[PDB]
């Protein structure tokens, strides 16, 4: 197993931080670090005021580096709030002695890895967001692995992927430092936050295979997830946005849901606000898992309605039925405004497919994707117009299970 | 099923 070469293993248990690796490091703890009671069991640091948080991790004994070659991996989930892409130079987890060992920092949209061998010698490698794709921030959490091979390549991954790889030419060896300091410092040239969880150490170097595992192992696939990468609750008010159109909120207009153009990217807080309601599922704690049936409740205007199928005035084409904002019963909401919901994470974005349910039961009738149509809503009259609207395209749709505009993120409202 | 698709066309598509 990969476990096997695990020297570290950062976790909280019982509301205590410490290593579950074997090796028993010592795991001091200062400042303002509040530790989450649930799942992941994360523990978040600052960066403003003295009193901000500081974990300190000594590696107990040599005993750790005893079945280490030239080879040591990295891993670890974080998430940062908010992450501009204009974000000031700290460093959040060193473990630099006497000008020797390695440090993570952040700097614009950039998470540098540094590795030291002493004052003149270092060689960094990094990961850098795309600053189009995350407009209001990379506010996500993601799954940082880093590989070192001291006679090889220097490598770091995002989740799961390769990001970069860099040939080690400077460096001949690593003396390591003893101690990993977990602190949000500001580098001498508005407050952020720092979100960790299973912080480990591997004294090998870990391959795709081995990354990708872990990756997977290290979550609840099952459990759908919000914008952020947090679990998807009921009973919570959510911004739903298509992949396709990040830059698009939620409004209504008479029977329909339509889709207008956002005024800004510093955040995602405009038009209404939907909450995800259970029918059907395996368990209930809350939590939105794969192929549990649903329906979406949205307050406007002091009334909510529930999205349901409606007949447009005019036909959109073939096996197309809009989504719309309707105030109607259970009975009318499990014939025809019932969802199954299935997991869909990629690189980018933590997002979801809704496939139009029956009888809210898990028999799929269709999906739901999103397109411009011209036709009448509300107090149109004279003309028809042009209406991006959420559309289920019914039967047939075998074409739409692979494309993005099927793809359905929720960020949170709060 | 079969039903459930002709069901959906009477109801929400014009004619």
């Amino acid at each position: 197993s990969i476990n096997d070469s695990k020297i570290l293993s950062l976790q909280n248990k019982k509301n205590t931080l410490m290593d579950t690796s074997g090796y028993n490091a010592e795991v001091r703890v200062e400042g303002n670090v509040q530790l989450n009671p649930i799942f992941p069991f994360d523990f978040k640091l600052g960066s403003s005021g003295d009193d901000r948080g500081k974990v300190i991790v000594t590696q107990n004994e040599n005993i750790v580096y005893n079945a280490m070659y030239e080879s040591f991996s990295i891993s670890f989930w974080i998430r940062i709030n908010k992450w501009v892409s204009n974000l000031p130079g700290y460093t959040i987890i060193d473990s630099v002695k006497n000008n020797s060992g390695w440090s993570i920092g952040i700097i614009s949209n950039f998470l540098v890895f540094t590795l030291k061998q002493n004052e003149n010698s270092e060689q960094d490698i990094n990961f850098s967001y795309d600053i189009s794709k995350n407009a209001a921030g990379y506010n996500k959490w993601f799954f940082v692995t880093i590989t070192t091979n001291m006679m090889g390549n220097m490598m770091i991954y995002i989740n799961g992927k390769l990001i970069d790889t860099i040939k080690v030419k400077e460096l001949t060896g690593i003396n390591f430092s003893k101690t990993i300091t977990f602190q949000m410092n500001k580098i001498p040239n508005d407050n952020i936050n720092m979100w960790i969880r299973d912080f480990y150490i591997f004294a090998k170097e870990l391959d795709d295979k081995d990354i990708n595992i872990l990756f997977n192992s290290l979550q609840y696939t099952n459990v759908v997830k919000d914008y952020w990468g947090n679990d998807l609750r009921y009973d919570k008010e959510y911004y739903m946005i298509n992949v396709n159109y990040m830059n698009r909120y939620m409004s209504k207009k008479g029977n329909g849901i339509v889709f207008n153009t956002r005024k800004n990217n510093n955040d995602f807080n405009e038009g209404y606000k939907i909450i995800i309601k259970r029918i059907r599922g395996n368990t209930n704690d809350t939590r939105v898992r794969g192929e549990n049936v649903l329906y979406f409740n949205t307050t406007i205007d002091n009334k909510q309605y529930s999205l349901g199928m409606y007949k447009p005035s005019r036909n959109l084409g073939t096996d197309l039925v809009p989504l719309g904002a309707l105030d109607q019963p259970m009975d009318e909401i499990r014939k025809y405004g019932s969802f199954i919901i299935q997991p869909c994470n990629t690189f980018d974005y933590y997002a979801s497919q809704l496939f139009l349910s029956s009888n809210a039961t898990t028999n799929r009738l269709g999906i739901l994707s999103i397109g411009s149509y011209s036709f009448k809503l509300g107090d149109d009259y004279w003309f028809n117009h042009e209406y991006l609207i959420p559309v289920i395209k019914i039967e047939h749709y075998a074409s739409l299970l692979e494309s993005t505009s099927t793809h359905w993120v929720f960020v949170p409202a709060s | 099923k079969e039903d459930a698709f002709s069901k959906l066309k009477e109801k929400f598509m014009n004619e």
